[PDB]
């Protein structure tokens, strides 16, 4: 098939940077030329920027612009502004007189890039009201921290856990630029009450945080 | 000006 | 005065089938090409077909055996119609003519379709109750576990709108229930549990369920 590829998927960079985004196509695009630039905020719409490998959209800041020919395109942002943190993607027109086709790359996230900021742990045990239920669910939050990249594991006992939690991240966030991580380990009531001490260890670089509650013990 | 109009 | 209002959509069961189309407003649609466009829960965004101006609709290698798309030009409407579709199916479908070469660019709001066999039922919350005693030097950190509910998606708020900052509402995940589950928290200073009331406000418009509960210390 036809496929489209961005480089790089992810990029941290700071409010007046220099920013470009390449994006190569598998194949020629339609007339060398059909080739747009797309920006997307989490929760909302793409927007068009650049049409035409270079066009300018009406509205677009000027340090917006576009380059490129045939298979090879680029997306430069002369000075980086607070506005423009996004994920950008590049989508190009291909197809003969007889048919017609589009294709989107996989998208690059820009993040603004900042202090590292440990998190403050927090590990919450199943409410009573949910064990009533027949489930427990252990929740560990990590609050505010950076960068993105942090390993969370549950340990039961000081057993280490495999295959019962999941992970759910925010988005960067609006003041502060840190981010926030959710990890809920799923139990029985059962094998819950079946154990005593529970802990949410966060590894971050050299540097490992482990907040522990021992059933039962307020 | 797009593809597959023949 | 230009608009492309787009509508249907909803649950599908795995297997079956489903509809949108999107009405033009201040132009016809037969005067361009348009495309549809799906963009999975935290993924990229993925082209499903083309229908040209001249009226000839032409598809991706993988969504070609189920999509059929049509446009009616006495109701200036373009519509998709998939069937046979799956759990990976799930996605914010949008109709949109992409402008890659050309000046006029224009797309639907997007409509989530979710496919899957659960049954539509509001949430279950269950408090992340914070200790009386902090152990993270004088701050307290509460929120609701906002568990089996189906399909997406729930607004949570915390005291009607009046406390905002330190709010952390984490992307939902979806269990191997096939049921929905989301964790909204917030960080206050430890000192106002005695003097301040926190109060999570879910709101679950696809089943008509708004659910309020007060999160206690201790």
């Amino acid at each position: 098939d036809i496929q489209m590829t961005q480089s790089p998927s992810s990029l941290s960079a700071s409010v007046g940077d220099r920013v470009t985004i390449t994006c190569r196509a598998s194949q020629s695009v339609w007339r060398n030329k059909f080739v747009a630039w797309y920006q997307q905020k989490p929760g909302k719409a793409p927007k068009r920027l650049i049409y035409a490998i270079a066009s300018l959209y009406s509205g677009v800041p000027s340090r917006f612009s576009g380059s490129g020919s045939g298979t090879d395109f680029t997306l430069t942002i002369s000075s980086l502004q607070p506005e423009d943190f996004a994920t950008y993607y590049c989508v190009g027109h291909y197809g003969s007189e007889n048919d017609a086709y589009y294709a989107f790359g996989q998208g690059t996230k820009v993040e603004i890039k900042r202090t590292v900021a440990a998190p403050s742990v927090f590990i919450f045990p199943p409410s009573d009201e949910q064990l009533k239920s027949g489930t427990a669910s252990v929740v560990c939050l990590l609050n505010n921290f950076y960068p993105r990249e942090a390993k969370v594991s549950w340990y039961v006992d000081n057993a280490l856990q495999s295959g019962n939690s999941q992970e759910s991240v925010t988005e960067q966030d609006s003041k502060d630029s840190t981010y926030s991580l959710s990890s809920t380990l799923t139990l029985s009531k059962a094998d819950y009450e079946k154990h005593k001490v529970y802990a949410c260890e966060v590894t971050q670089g050299t540097t490992s945080v482990t907040k522990s509650f021992n059933r039962g013990e307020c | 000006g797009h593809a597959g109009a023949g | 005065e230009v608009q492309l209002v787009e509508s249907g959509g909803g649950l599908v069961q795995p297997g079956g089938s489903l509809r949108l189309s999107c009405t033009a407003s201040g132009f016809s649609i037969d005067s361009y090409g348009f495309s549809w466009v799906r963009q999975a829960p935290g993924k990229g965004l993925e082209h499903i077909g083309y229908l040209t101006a001249g009226g000839r609709a032409f598809y991706a290698s993988w969504a070609k055996s189920r999509s059929t798309i049509t446009r009616n030009t006495n109701e200036n409407t373009v519509t998709l119609k998939m069937n046979s579709l799956r759990a990976e199916d799930t996605a914010v479908y949008y109709c949109a003519k992409l402008g890659t070469g050309s000046r006029f660019a224009i797309w639907g709001q997007g409509t989530l379709v979710t496919v899957s066999s659960a049954s539509t039922k509001g949430p279950s919350v269950f408090p992340l109750a914070p200790s009386s005693k902090s152990t993270s030097g004088g701050t307290a950190a509460l929120g609701c576990l906002v568990k089996d509910y189906f399909p997406e998606p729930v607004t949570v708020s915390w005291n009607s709108g009046a406390l905002t900052s330190g709010v952390h509402t984490f992307p939902a995940v979806l269990q191997s229930s096939g049921l929905y589950s989301l964790s909204s928290v917030v960080t206050v200073p430890s000192s106002s549990l005695g003097t301040q009331t926190y109060i999570c406000n879910v709101n679950h418009k696809p089943s008509n369920t708004k659910v309020d509960k007060k999160v206690e210390p201790k």
